[PDB]
């Protein structure tokens, strides 16, 4: 049901799309997969990464 | 010069290497260390042909077309089952330790090592350890800079130190942890020093004052213009 | 045991009490009489083709002639500037050969540096020695400053007119150092990451000059061939490499050592005679003939003469012949575990098959040694075998990493299998979306 | 903050007499700053590099390239024990437990004291008198469990 009466009403913006839950898939999360760091994960803290080894670490 | 590739002729010139010479006739090999500008190291080992000593031959020996002369009557395979599995085990070597970070990533369609990896035909992943992460440097207002994404091919320190001439970029490390950067933080103080974001294969270097305002390099619309 | 000189030409002069020989003991024990024939009565041509008669092979484990090395040095008069290296760095594991020889005999490698350097025309001699030893470093120096003060080094050499200058660089650990270009590369203070070659150091070496790299044992091997002559030399035993070599088994042994044995000596009168065999209650399952970068063999090759052409097509190396013995208790997949760990901490970061996969065989074998691997893996690491071979690698430090592990597949492959339990999972399950249950 | 010594100095030009290039005394410069501070800090790169007159880039890859020398801050006595194949036959690892049932730390890391710095290392040369450790300036051999806690009662 998005039939509408105007034409330029069906330019369905961000605030029109953006929804509260996950949807049809509802644990994936990108950024834990994701190699960037954000806040709440820094590097090496996502999935399958090792933690950051220094260039100055004393280990050879 | 005349060399033979995979079973055709061609005339090149004897004084370039194999790289660049089978490059400039429209045949693809892959390679990373390479540049026309900079010169041959060997580094990446991707670039490897399938060499054979004569016209008759079956063996053949793996070899380094970017440390390979040109020579006359050279013969060579390209799409060799060897050569074409040993540059996919390269490319899956180099994809161990990379980043998830393609969609955020500011390379993404611009990216040398996404069409080197599509190129050899390496789209499944068997590698389920861990993968080595590197923090990230402050490299000035232009540069961007991302050393998860990097794949040691010493592109970077031999442009910046043996073409720039500039003095504050390095390698660093050890047999897995090498780190290509300042030794400290601030700003590349080359004044050449933006040509890293196109001199790097990957997402390493970044032109930041595009990644502001970031768009994909099939959205843009280009002109031929004059600086 | 007894060592004559015509037997042992390298350690008959040694001392009971391991105290250094010092620059009086050593002259009166045949010091520098070769030396002194040399860089008299022979012209350094002549000296080169005395040591080409000889046949004396490189003893760092590739079997290069001598003479042939030396004999690649250009003829020109414009590239006077020659320089002589000696690899005292022996950072393989397993090779302790070269701080027994020059521990309490540093003036035997001096001369030999001089005999070498005066048939080359090398004007300055730098023996890159590694940082641990320190004792040798300190006996170097002072046998250095002893031949110093005594003539015999500096400007115009015993009154012929060779000026030679001798140094000792002491390395900072490093495995990949040992390998010639790279020690080039460290000797002139940078990262040592290999050259390619061609060119190689023989034509533009060290700092674009001409340079010869040399072994320890060589070097040490030099003097006897131009002080006790060198037919006598190619006299020692019948074999096809002329000399006497530092042999000697390690590891779990009644008696570990080092003894100097000639070539062609099996590996179990090394280890049931020199050795004494296998400890109380330890029975012998395999053994290393060269180090830790060759292939591991079992009982079966025990009883092969250690030679070059003998080791050769017996599916390993010579090598340093410094053997390393196995017993059934260390677990073969803990052994290259360690193994592949030093060879991929040890990696210099330059080329990508060692430097991103050794990492993963490291990895594997790991998860081999705790029951958490997956079929899947022996594959991977037979890939990684097929892969790192004889020229697909910048250099020659993969090939001898990933030699004995597939020497330990070849022989040791039920240990293996052994290690695999959990089935192959990759991916975790993302709700939504059905899988590809491929076949 | 740091300023190099002139004993340092004078060390680092008569090593670098030795050579024809400058660049070659870069880790006989960084192993004398090593020896004299027992590790090498951040200004100490920069002081070799202005000093010898090669970039600080070249330094830090160099300083970070050798595993002898230390970028992090270590103890008095850095303890380094060889953890190769031949000190593995020979049991290395019972000696790496009774260290870290003593120091109650892991390798890499230092006591809260600053005492020891417990270190695994590359092969000493010493592997037919198995297992072996480096302290300092000595190298122990022929190692038992029982006797490290009298071995390292003696390094204050
Ligand atoms: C990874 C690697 C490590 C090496 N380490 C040493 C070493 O520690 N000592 C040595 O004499 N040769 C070592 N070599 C061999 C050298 O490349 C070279 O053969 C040697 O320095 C001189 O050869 P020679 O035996 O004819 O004198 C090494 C080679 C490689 C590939
Ligand atoms: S940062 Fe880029 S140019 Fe430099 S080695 Fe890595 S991938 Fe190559
Ligand atoms: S550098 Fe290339 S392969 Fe790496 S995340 Fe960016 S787009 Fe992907
Ligand atoms: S195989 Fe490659 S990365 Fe490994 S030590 Fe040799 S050059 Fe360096
Ligand atoms: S392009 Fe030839 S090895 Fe890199
Ligand atoms: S293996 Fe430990 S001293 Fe050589």
């Amino acid at each position: 049901e998005m039939g509408e009466y105007k034409r330029q009403d069906l330019v369905y913006e961000k605030e029109d799309l953006l929804i509260s839950g996950p949807g049809k898939y509802p644990e994936y999360n990108f950024y834990r997969m994701a190699g960037m760091a954000i806040d709440g994960k820094d590097k090496g803290e996502a999935e399958n990464e090792a933690k950051p080894i220094d260039v100055k670490s004393l280990l050879p | 010069a005349t060399i033979h590739v995979d079973g055709k002729e061609y005339e090149v010139n004897g004084a370039d290497n194999l790289l660049e010479a089978c490059l400039s006739l429209g045949l693809d090999i892959p390679y990373f260390c390479w540049h026309p500008a900079l010169g041959s190291v060997g580094a990446c080992r991707q670039c490897a042909v399938k060499q054979y000593q004569n016209a008759e031959d079956t063996r053949g020996r793996l070899v380094m077309s970017c440390m390979t002369p040109a020579s006359d009557g050279t013969f060579i395979s390209i799409d060799d089952e060897e050569a074409k599995q040993f540059r996919e085990s390269v490319v899956e070597w180099l994809m161990t330790n990379h980043p998830h970070d393609c969609p955020v990533c500011e390379e993404g369609g611009n990216c040398h090592l996404q069409d080197m990896t599509v190129m050899t035909g390496h789209s499944f992943r068997r590698y389920r350890f861990t993968k080595r992460t590197h923090r990230n440097q402050d490299l000035g207002p232009f540069i961007s800079h991302e050393m998860n994404r990097c794949i040691a091919c010493y592109r970077c320190v031999r442009y910046y130190k043996d073409y720039a001439g500039g003095t504050d970029l390095g390698v660093y490390g050890a047999h897995d942890n090498v780190y290509f950067g300042r030794p400290e933080d601030g700003t590349l103080e080359s004044e050449f020093s933006g040509n890293l974001v196109e001199i790097c294969p990957t997402g390493v270097f970044t032109d930041k004052t595009h990644s502001e305002r970031y768009n994909r390099k099939w959205d843009m619309q280009f002109a031929p213009s004059i600086c | 045991i007894i060592r004559t000189p015509e037997t042992h030409p390298l350690t008959w002069r040694l001392r009971d009490d391991k105290q250094p020989v010092w620059l009086d003991e050593y002259r009166s024990k045949n010091g520098y009489e070769g030396a002194r024939k040399a860089l008299t009565g022979l012209s350094p041509d002549e000296i080169v083709n005395q040591v080409k008669d000889a046949g004396l092979k490189g003893r760092g484990g590739a079997g290069f002639s001598t003479g042939l090395k030396w004999s690649l040095m250009p003829k020109d008069e414009s590239m006077n500037i020659r320089y002589l290296l000696c690899n005292a760095d022996e950072m393989e594991p397993g090779t302790y050969k070269d701080r027994l020889l020059m521990e309490q005999l540093p003036h035997l490698l001096v001369e030999g540096m001089l005999i070498s350097a005066f048939a080359l025309k090398a004007y300055r001699g730098y023996i890159f020695l590694r940082g641990e030893y320190i004792e040798a470093a300190v006996n170097l120096r002072r046998a250095i400053a002893e031949a110093t003060e005594a003539g015999l080094l500096g400007k115009n050499i015993m009154g012929t007119g060779f000026d030679f200058e001798l140094f000792v660089h002491t390395g900072a650990g490093r495995y990949i150092c040992g390998e010639e270009t790279a020690l080039i590369n460290s000797l002139e203070g940078r990262r040592a990451n290999p050259r390619s070659k061609p060119p190689f150091p023989a034509t533009s070496g060290a700092w674009g000059k001409p340079t010869c790299v040399n072994n320890v044992e060589t070097l040490c091997n030099v003097p006897a061939i131009l002080a006790n002559g060198v037919e006598w030399y190619q006299n020692i035993s019948k074999s096809k490499d002329a000399g006497t070599k530092l042999m000697g088994f390690s590891g779990r042994v009644k008696n570990p050592g080092l003894w100097e044995l000639p070539f062609g000596t099996t590996a179990r009168e090394i280890l049931e005679d020199y050795a004494g065999g296998m400890r109380d209650g330890l029975k012998f399952k395999a053994w290393q003939p060269g180090g830790a970068g060759t292939d591991f063999l079992t009982e079966a090759h025990l009883d092969l003469p250690m030679e070059f052409e003998s080791i050769g097509k017996a599916g390993s190396r010579l090598g340093t012949a410094l053997a390393m013995a196995v017993d059934h208790e260390i677990n073969m997949v803990s052994l290259v575990r360690n193994l592949e760990e030093f060879f991929a901490r040890e990696s210099c970061g330059w080329c990508t098959p060692c430097r991103d996969g050794l990492p993963w065989s490291v990895k594997i074998l790991r998860a081999l040694e705790r029951g958490e691997g997956q079929p899947g893996d022996i594959e991977t690491l037979e890939q990684l075998c097929r892969f790192l071979g004889p020229g697909k690698t910048f250099c020659a430090h993969a090939p001898g990493a990933v030699e004995p592990l597939q020497s330990a597949i070849k022989y040791f492959r039920e240990e293996f299998e052994a290690g695999i339990k959990q089935p192959f999972s990759n991916t975790h399950l993302i709700n939504g979306i059905q899988p590809n249950l491929l076949k | 903050a740091f300023e190099l010594s002139a004993a340092e100095r004078e060390a680092i030009e008569h090593e670098m007499h030795h050579y024809e290039d400058p660049r070659a005394a870069s880790i006989e410069a960084l192993k004398i700053v090593q020896k004299q501070r027992g590790w090498v800090p951040d200004g100490a790169i920069h002081a070799i590099a202005d000093v010898l007159g090669i970039p600080a880039s070249d330094v830090e890859g160099v300083a970070t390239f050798y595993s002898q020398i230390f970028r992090q801050p270590v103890g008095r006595h850095v303890i380094r024990y060889c953890d190769s194949v031949v000190c593995h036959i020979n049991g290395y690892q019972g000696i790496q437990a009774a260290l870290e049932k003593k120091l109650n730390i892991k390798p890499g890391q230092t006591t809260f004291d600053g005492r020891f710095t417990l270190l695994p290392t590359c092969c000493l040369g010493n592997c037919d008198k198995g297992p072996n450790m480096m302290i300092d300036e000595d190298t122990h051999a022929h190692l038992t469990p029982e006797a490290i806690p009298e071995l390292l009662e003696r390094y204050k």
